[PDB]
């Protein structure tokens, strides 16, 4: 019957590994690198976007950088049609809870979520796992601003700086160098920008191969802003920093 | 739940001495209107059973087919299909008396009343009655509807116990059947004149009689009737 | 029908009449109203009798199972609950139930209301029936804490004969039960006809009957 | 739906599926749990190799299931939240059902029926988990502890240690727990918990977390400030 | 019966490819040359129709389908797949749009509709991926014309220009040295004849091309009269006239 | 409107002996004002020494009789051919009644056998399943004529002894099986004089420890 | 070899290895004798142990008080298709008042069996079974096997060492068809049948196991001392 | 790969004779049947001396009239119990009576072949179940994943069953009393265990008429131990 073509996509390997787990790991590693850094007064989000093209049409283009709801945005590292998927979920479930309570969903609490879909997908169901790794950033009143990742285990863990995708080997030393905690936005800016310029597998770091984001309390008064900066702003802010 | 629309009225029938009989007119009534003349209510299902049924037409065509089908199924890998693994009487109740009580469990009944009347394999009679409640009850004579009130009261006369049947031959028994259709013609307005006659005997098989008439009828009385009272005229 | 129970410091008394009623006709007058659930679980029985009778043998066999698998004898407060909650998924069509769960458990002596509209109360005296309204009047003028057993016996079956004399559709006999700690002790089927007379007697009440 | 026999016998008579999940919780993260003669601690490694973490949001490695019942885990992290989750809707389901908590034993033979329940149903693997329950009993003050562990199995154990080198800290434990004399204390009981893990853990700075459950829902964490204080007072004494 | 095959047909490798989604990838690579250039005020979408024999009317099969009034779509690689496709991209603007807010979809959303479509191909139980990758062009009031590719694994992306298919690397190469952001339509609809000439090697006319455009509203498709609001579609199919007038000034 | 329901009259009579038990009941089917049969059995032997009768609406009385047979027919198979008790029976009779508590058989059943001690014993049940252990039980149209004269002529109520004055009842000797069935006769003969749906024939059935035993007595057909 | 994984899969040759290992088991079970006369029929077990403090695992089956059957084999696969054959003769009764003809017991068996030799998933039935009966055609023996194949016979036998049972009632088939209104001496020809399959052992009171149906008796079992009469 | 319920060349369901192994890795269960009651012992085996070994529950109770031992992979035999002890309270709500052990074990074991691709494997745990009732009294069953139940006067099953079994051939007669049988089971278990037999890693049961089933103390089990120890040092 059908038995003989299967793959089973949800077994342990005899060392007590998840084999599509690892090998959905194995193909993020090869996507461009994604950044997070948490500072006291924001949080930044850079990414990579992936060889491009001069013919592409970049200030109509979303690959790396999505909006979750107000207060909470992901950056993406692997394949963009999985991500998509959980993206839509993940926004209405933030719906859900916001007609529920009537307040904006906790971040950690739409992290679960999310996180437990991908857990259900490699323990039953038969299916190939999403070949997706999140950062999560974002802010709400009891933690502040957070930083989270997930992977496709469904395992999920908060960080201060933390990047995804490829060389986060390298990114991290680089990462776990040169931050404080008494860092802020600007600075903080300024280092994601610095750590994907020198992990880059190209040649040189332009404005269109980049996505770039700010969650800061930077808007009049006690509330939060979402920036999901132009290709223009992208350029003005490596000039800024001293990169191009 | 439903309501009955063409109608059959009653069916009779007794117990004699080698057998059964059953009789039943061939009228489909639409309410009042006496619309359908050449409808045979009397189905008979292989050479030892007959099944009268009184009620619903649709739901008697229906059940007709049902008997039709239960024929067929049966000879289905059955090499003994007309000797010993034929359908008795016994089998043929049963079978529509569990149809009878489902349907009404499922508030969606078989708007009838049936009688099967038939002879055994051992030569016993058989004559029992179902219907859309799928109450049962067995009697040396049984009839439905209107006959349950006119006809039975003439045919206990002849069998007023089980110990009469024997002493009751096929010539008497037919012969007060044959009178209570005259009886229910006069007195039944569902009723019509034209009827058929099944008998099912264990020595002579089946005999089954269509086209049969109401006849020796009493009417000449009549002319001497004038007005409700006072009137001579 | 009457029945009543109670809290006292000796455990807690149950009683029941025995009569049962077609329209007027009285079909039965041998009713067991007080149902043995388990040896330290008791009920009564109001209103429907099939319902009152099959869901709390269902509710034993619910009991014993939780006695089996948490090697631990259920309480009054979990007893009462499993059975409140499984009357009340068929709310609004047509069962008839109004009971009293009697026991001992770790917090002493209990004893819950249940119904089929959906209470469930904690109590120290319960009466429920046609006859309760005749029951209450003896129980509450009467009812102490500091109630010897054979005191509290007798209070609960002149409760009922109370009910049983003035009510129509109550009457029969009298059975008493007894719960301790140490489980439930049966206390005898007592004649009304013959308790009547006696109690009128010792006791002088029903003067206005001659006897 | 998706009915294929993940888990199944091989001619030995092992389900492999089963033995490695146990494999998936070797790999994880040292877990220890002692009672002493009126309270519980729960121990638990914190793998050093993850720096930048915001300690503050990061997933804690003991879980609340009700104010008086804790649980912590050694293997895979996605997994036992599941199995958290519905240890908390059934701690939950109990209150509401039977008007009492739940006992630490029914808690730890529920969760354990999940596990088990996941090593012969089609489409589905084992739970790459295993799990520590402690707490008090509703109006009791003697201390529970069971463990459990993927194939279903569960236990009841006066000290335990799960995850990797485990071996090497229940080796530590069985010289030094004595069941005549349990820790009479509460700081006595921390110190041996602490003691414990400093034979695995490497360095005694953020590596190590400490719970300690209390009779009567008296359950707090302990800060790096004070754990840093046991893992003074353990050192000092050693240079001797 | 009943469909046993509930697990996935496309899993990752050691390597961590998608096997399946790669393979779909090279089946497209196969496929005849189809390509889309984005103008100022238009978009036009073209291919070869590569007739399968002489006998075969090849009027009857269109490469290139309407999908709203204002979005068009062409394609490269497996033609059945694509037929389907295209169905269900109808269907889905209606069902989870039209019906909704009373208007037709915005081409981005038609294309992540579409997109979801193809990523689940990739994903659900017992099916293999789309054998094709698809060119959408289309207009709306707020985001203006745009031009999208959608490959097999449900990835999608916006282009100024660009080629898919057999001689993609060679088309895209041509389209880089000709586009600027102040082309005209009828300056697109001359590169796209000039770069769809390179990868067609037999009879190259209006009977053997198949070229589509969004542009202007065409009232007189519209079908009537009477309505201010309504000016008609957008999307509109050249004829094998008007692209023969345009080889003839090529 | 269609109802599903029906009254096909008779009435039923069981008594508990100290070491034999009855069921009688009367042989009559009707409705309404007509008589269906003048002998159409009512009381059944069930196997394992007990004997049933489901009064009330033939149908459903019919249907629950062919259960509970089977019933034990069932029992044989999964108990090895174990003896069905007359308190086993009872409860199973229970969860056939109450399995149709929102569509109930409309009978008033009542069942009769010897206990595990060997005496004699009764059941009766309501359309919804209640039943109770029972001495002297009648069911059906006319047992409100025959009850009252049971409770004067087996359990001598309202009777004292003669000289006492209501100061001594009168003692609780036990009856014989003829006794008992002078009794069932009696009280069917002024039943049949009272209720038109009361006549034609009475059919007993005579449990022992020896088995099942019939008896038939006619009475009058009017 | 490659075709023996599934029922669903045809060898070259055109066998279905599933269906043949399953007939194996039976050759593996005790050997059970079946064999009737024009008024009665006979079903005959040797019953096995699994040591000397366990008991003999029962053989025989009751269907209906006119139907039976023994079973060699899978136990299990036995009370499934025996619990199957209760129901149908019990549907045959309850709604056509009719006692289930013996052959068509055989012809609903043979389908059941059908079905998990076509379906994937599932698998044979692992059990042989030797069904007796007596109906409105007097009485029946029929041999049961999971590949669906029913067969009505004088006699037969299955099992371990069953083909000398066999033999011995292909030689005595005309004695023993006219046994007429005699069950001892039908037994007595069933229990010398169920001898010539014996090795070593020999039979006991609780190794032995008799049934018998016919015109004025009901299936019945003989076990225990109930067949000392017979040793 | 293969099918689960696969035949093998001989006849046999492979998965159900790969269970039969698993259960031969399992601890030490052994029953004895007397006409003054059947005697169930257990081997804990705690893994670890830090195991609080009473927490050990491999003797269990289903109903008041009977009792189950078990051997292989325990965590399988919770939902055994549970449907054992539903099948038994049911019947008594049905019945108003106890029910039989025979088919209290049938009831188990028709359970046990219903694997397929239902639960997704066969138990890897066998059962020795010991009851009594009216008809048949004393009695005691070894239920298997095979779905096959042998009623036994004596059975071990286990990791040293077969020793056991030989021992138990030798030992058993129809006259054996309950406190002969209690020694009995102690000393056969003391013989195949690995470490020394004592009350903390041994456990007894029993079930009576009277009594019912009731597991054995630590400090009642503890005097049969050395009541054993010095009837065996008198000869
Ligand atoms: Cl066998
Ligand atoms: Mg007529
Ligand atoms: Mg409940
Ligand atoms: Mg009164
Ligand atoms: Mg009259």
């Amino acid at each position: 019957g059908s038995r003989r073509y299967d793959s089973r996509t949800t077994i342990f390997s005899p060392e007590g590994r998840l084999y599509q787990v690892e090998y959905a790991l194995e193909s993020i590693s090869h996507a461009g690198t994604a950044i997070g850094i948490m500072a006291s007064d924001g949080i930044v989000l850079a990414a990579e976007r992936k060889v491009t093209s001069t013919l592409l049409e970049q200030d109509t283009s979303t690959e790396k950088l999505y909006k979750l709801n107000d207060k909470i945005a992901v950056a993406v590292a692997g394949l963009t049609a999985d991500a998509e998927i959980l993206i839509n979920t993940a926004r209405i479930h933030a719906q859900n809870y916001l007609k529920t309570y009537n307040e904006d969903i906790p971040v950690e609490i739409l992290v679960r979520r999310l996180s437990d879909i991908k857990q259900g997908y490699t323990q039953h169901g038969g299916l190939r796992p999403f070949g997706v790794s999140f950062i999560y950033a974002g802010y709400d009143d009891r933690y502040g601003y957070q930083l989270y990742t997930s992977n496709p285990s469904g395992n999920y863990t908060g960080w201060k700086a933390i990047s995804v995708g490829a060389n986060t080997s390298a990114a991290q030393t680089l990462l776990q160098m040169d931050y404080k905690d008494d860092m802020k936005v600007d600075d903080a800016i300024e280092l994601a920008l610095k750590t994907l310029s020198k992990t880059t597998d190209s040649s040189a770091l332009t404005y269109d191969r980049l996505e770039f984001a700010t969650i800061r309390k930077g808007a009049n008064d006690g509330e939060v802003y979402q920036k999901i900066f132009k290709p223009q702003e992208i350029k003005d802010i490596l000039v800024k920093t001293g990169i191009t | 739940t439903q309501q009955p629309i063409v109608t059959g009225t009653s069916v009779i029938s007794m117990k004699y001495d080698n057998g059964v009989i059953i009789a039943a007119d061939n009228l489909g009534s639409y309410g009042s209107l006496l619309r359908f003349n050449g409808v045979e209510r009397l189905i008979p299902v292989g050479d030892n059973t007959v099944v009268g049924i009184s009620g619903d037409i649709s739901d008697m065509q229906h059940i007709e087919r049902l008997l039709k089908d239960l024929v067929t199924e049966n000879a289905y890998d059955n090499p003994l299909a007309d000797a010993e693994e034929a359908l008795e009487p016994s089998y043929i109740f049963e079978y529509l008396a569990t149809v009878m009580y489902q349907r009404r469990s499922k508030m969606n009944p078989l708007w009838n009343a049936i009688i099967v009347a038939g002879v055994q394999s051992n030569g016993d009679q058989f004559l029992r009655y179902v219907n859309l409640l799928g109450v049962t009850y067995s009697s040396p004579t049984l009839a439905t509807g209107f006959g349950a009130h006119m006809a039975n009261p003439l045919l206990r006369k002849v069998v007023d116990r089980e110990s009469d049947i024997p002493k009751t031959t096929v010539q008497v028994a037919e012969e007060a059947i044959v009178n209570a259709m005259r009886v229910l013609y006069y007195r039944d307005a569902r009723s019509s004149r034209n009827f058929s006659l099944a008998i099912i005997d264990k020595n002579t098989g089946l005999t089954f009689k269509k086209n049969l008439q109401v006849e020796n009828m009493k009417w000449d009385f009549a002319k001497d009737i004038k007005g409700y009272g006072t009137q001579k005229i | 029908t009457t029945t009543l129970a109670f809290k006292f410091r000796h455990g807690v008394i149950v009683a029941a009449d025995s009569r049962a009623t077609a329209g007027a006709y009285i079909a039965s007058q041998t009713v067991k109203k007080v149902i043995e659930i388990n040896p330290y679980l008791l009920g009564t029985m109001a209103g429907g009798a099939a319902d009152c009778s099959f869901w709390e043998r269902l509710l034993a066999r619910q009991c014993r199972i939780y006695e089996l698998r948490n090697k631990e004898r259920i309480s009054v407060a979990a007893a009462s609950k499993l059975l409140a909650n499984m009357v009340y998924q068929y709310k609004g069509m047509g069962l008839s139930m109004g009971t009293m769960i009697c026991g001992w458990d770790k917090r002493g002596p209990g004893l819950y209301y249940v119904d089929s509209e959906g209470n469930r109360i904690s109590g120290a005296t319960f009466s429920v029936g046609s006859g309760s309204v005749y029951a209450y009047g003896v129980l509450d003028s009467n009812y102490k804490w500091d109630l010897s057993v054979e005191d509290a016996l007798y209070l609960g079956k002149r409760s009922i004969l109370a009910a049983a004399h003035r009510d129509a559709y109550s009457g029969g006999s009298v059975n008493l039960y007894h719960v301790t700690e140490d489980g439930w002790i049966y206390h005898g089927n007592h004649d009304v006809g013959e308790l009547f007379w006696k109690v009128k007697e010792e006791e002088g009440s029903f003067n206005n009957v001659i006897g | 739906g998706y009915d294929r026999a993940l888990s199944i016998f091989s001619p030995d008579g092992h389900i492999f599926q089963v033995e490695y999940a146990l494999e998936a919780v070797k790999r994880g993260t040292c877990a220890v749990g002692v009672k002493g003669k009126n309270c519980v601690v729960l121990g638990c490694e914190r793998r050093s190799t993850l720096k930048l973490q915001d300690t503050r949001i990061t997933p804690s490695k003991v879980s609340k299931i009700d104010s008086h019942v804790v649980l912590s885990f050694s293997g895979l992290n996605a997994d036992s939240r599941i199995l958290i989750e519905k240890a908390r809707v059934e701690a939950q389901s109990h209150r509401l059902t039977l008007e009492d908590p739940v006992t630490v034993e029914y808690l730890t033979r529920y969760v354990a029926g999940v596990q088990q329940r996941y090593t012969q149903s089609g489409g589905v693997r084992p739970f790459g988990v295993s799990t520590l329950i402690a707490g008090f009993d509703p109006r009791d003050d003697e201390p529970k502890l069971y463990q459990t562990e993927p194939s279903g199995i569960y236990s009841s154990w006066s000290a335990q240690t799960i995850g990797r080198n485990s071996k090497t800290v229940r080796e530590f434990l069985e010289k030094n727990y004595d069941r005549k004399e349990p820790p009479a204390t509460v700081e006595e009981c921390v110190k041996l918990t602490v003691r414990s893990l400093l034979e695995v853990v490497q360095t005694g700075a953020k590596n190590i977390e400490i719970t300690v459950v209390k009779p009567d829902s008296d359950i707090v964490a302990l800060s790096s400030e004070e754990i840093n204080q046991y893992v003074t007072q353990i050192e000092q004494e050693k240079q001797e | 019966m009943t469909d046993r095959y509930s697990f996935s047909l496309t899993t990752f490798s050691p390597s961590g490819k998608l096997g399946q989604i790669d393979y779909a990838l090279t089946a497209v690579k196969q496929g005849v040359t189809s390509l889309g250039i984005k103008a100022t005020n238009g978009v036009v979408i073209a291919t070869e129709k590569k007739s399968s024999s002489p006998l075969a009317m090849s009027e009857t099969l269109s490469k290139v389908s309407l999908l709203t009034p204002d979005i068009g779509a062409v394609y490269s690689g497996m033609g059945p797949d694509y037929r389907v496709l295209v169905d269900k991209s109808r269907k889905v603007a209606h069902t989870s749009y039209k019906r909704i807010y009373g208007e037709y979809p915005p081409t981005k959303l038609l294309v992540s509709e579409v997109a979801k479509i193809m990523q689940e191909a990739t994903q659900s139980g017992g099916v293999r991926p789309f054998g094709v990758s698809l060119l959408i062009a289309g207009h709306d009031e707020f985001n203006g014309f745009s031009l999208y590719q959608v490959d097999p694994s449900g990835s999608y992306f916006p282009w100024k220009a660009t080629a898919i298919g057999k001689g993609s690397v060679a088309a895209k190469t041509f389209l880089e040295k000709r586009w600027n952001d102040e082309l005209e339509l009828e300056d697109a609809i001359h590169i796209a004849l000039l770069t769809l000439k390179e990868s067609v090697e037999g009879e190259f006319n209006g009977d053997t091309i198949e070229l589509a455009i969004i542009g202007d509203e065409n009232p007189d498709l519209l079908g009537y009269t009477g309505i201010p609001t309504d000016k008609g579609p957008r999307f509109r199919k050249l004829t094998s006239q008007e692209i023969n007038d345009r080889l003839e000034a090529l | 409107q269609f109802n599903p329901y029906g009254d096909n009259g008779g009435t039923i009579l069981g008594i508990a002996g100290e070491d034999f038990a009855v069921l009688a009941g009367d042989t009559r089917n009707i409705t309404d004002y007509s008589i269906n049969s003048r002998y159409e059995p009512k009381v059944f032997d069930c196997g394992d020494n007990i004997v049933m009768s489901a009064n009330g609406f033939a149908a459903d009385g019919d249907a629950l009789v062919k259960r509970f047979k089977n019933s034990v027919k069932w029992y044989h198979f999964d108990h090895n051919d174990k003896k069905l008790s007359i308190n086993s029976a009872a409860r199973n009779i229970q969860h056939l009644l109450y399995s149709r508590r929102f569509f109930p058989y409309y009978v008033y059943n009542i069942i009769a056998g010897l206990d595990e001690d060997g005496k004699g014993a009764v059941y009766s049940f309501d359309p919804v399943g209640s039943y109770q252990r029972e001495q002297c039980r009648a069911g059906g149209a006319a047992a409100s004529l025959i009850m009252p004269f049971l409770d004067n002529q087996v359990n001598f109520k309202n009777q004292y002894e003669p000289g006492t004055n209501g100061k001594v009842k009168k003692p609780l000797k036990y009856l014989s099986v003829e006794e008992v069935i002078k009794l069932v006769r009696d009280s069917f003969t002024s039943a049949t004089e009272r209720h038109i749906q009361v006549g034609d024939g009475l059919e007993i059935l005579i449990v022992t420890k020896d088995g099942v035993r019939k008896e038939f007595y006619e009475l009058k057909r009017d | 070899n490659n075709y023996d994984g599934d029922t669903v899969t045809f060898s070259p040759t055109g066998r279905l290895f599933q269906v043949e290992y399953a007939l194996e088991a039976i050759k593996q079970g005790s050997v059970t004798v079946g064999l009737r006369s024009n008024t009665h029929a006979v079903l005959v077990a040797l019953k096995r142990n699994a040591d000397e403090l366990s008991s003999y695992q029962k053989k025989i089956i009751k269907c209906d008080e006119h139907m039976g059957l023994s079973l060699a084999g899978l136990a299990p696969d036995a009370r499934v298709l025996s619990n199957y054959l209760r129901q149908q003769c019990n549907y045959s009764s309850l709604v056509f008042n009719r006692k289930l003809a013996v052959e068509r017991a055989g012809h609903l068996l043979c389908d059941k069996a059908q079905k998990n030799t076509q379906s994937y998933g599932g698998r044979p039935y692992g059990v042989g079974l030797l069904i007796i009966g007596y109906d409105k055609s007097g009485a029946h023996l029929l041999e049961f096997q999971p590949s669906g194949n029913v067969t009505e016979l004088y006699g037969t036998a299955i099992g371990a060492r069953s083909q000398g049972a066999k033999t011995y009632l292909e030689r005595t088939l005309d004695t023993f068809i006219k046994i007429d209104g005699n069950p001892d001496e039908l037994i007595k020809a069933g229990v010398e049948a169920i001898s010539q399959s014996l090795r070593d052992e020999s039979l006991t009171v609780d190794n032995l196991s008799i049934a018998i149906v016919g015109k004025d008796t009901p299936f019945t079992i003989y076990d225990g001392e109930a067949v000392a009469k017979y040793i | 790969d293969r099918g689960v319920s696969t035949f093998s060349p001989e006849g046999r369901l492979f998965q159900v004779e790969y269970s039969l192994e698993a259960i031969k890795l399992g601890s030490t269960a052994i029953g004895i049947a007397t006409k003054e009651g059947v005697v169930l012992g257990v081997e804990k085996r705690a893994t670890s001396p830090l195991l609080e070994s009473d927490s050990i529950e491999k003797i269990v109770e289903i109903d008041r009239h009977i009792g189950c031992a078990m051997s292989g992979l325990t965590a399988d035999a919770r939902s055994m119990i549970e449907h054992a002890r539903t099948a038994a309270v049911t019947h008594n709500l049905y019945y108003d009576e106890d029910i039989n052990v025979e088919s209290l074990t049938q009831s188990v074991c028709d359970l046990a072949l219903r694997f397929g691709e239902l639960m997704s494997r066969p138990f890897g745990v066998a059962l020795l179940i010991a009851g009594h009732d009216a008809d048949d009294g004393y009695q005691l069953f070894h239920a298997e994943p095979s779905g096959t139940f042998y009623r036994y006067n004596a059975k071990a099953i286990g990791s040293g069953s077969e020793g056991a079994q030989a021992e138990l051939l030798n030992e058993w007669h129809s006259s054996l009393t309950l406190k002969e049988a209690e020694l009995l089971v102690l000393k056969i278990l003391k013989q195949v265990m690995e470490e020394k037999l004592d009350e903390n890693n041994a456990q007894l049961s029993c079930i009576t008429k009277q009594d019912g089933f009731k597991i054995y103390d630590n400090e009642k089990t503890a005097e049969l131990i050395k009541e054993l120890k010095e009837k065996e040092a008198a000869e």
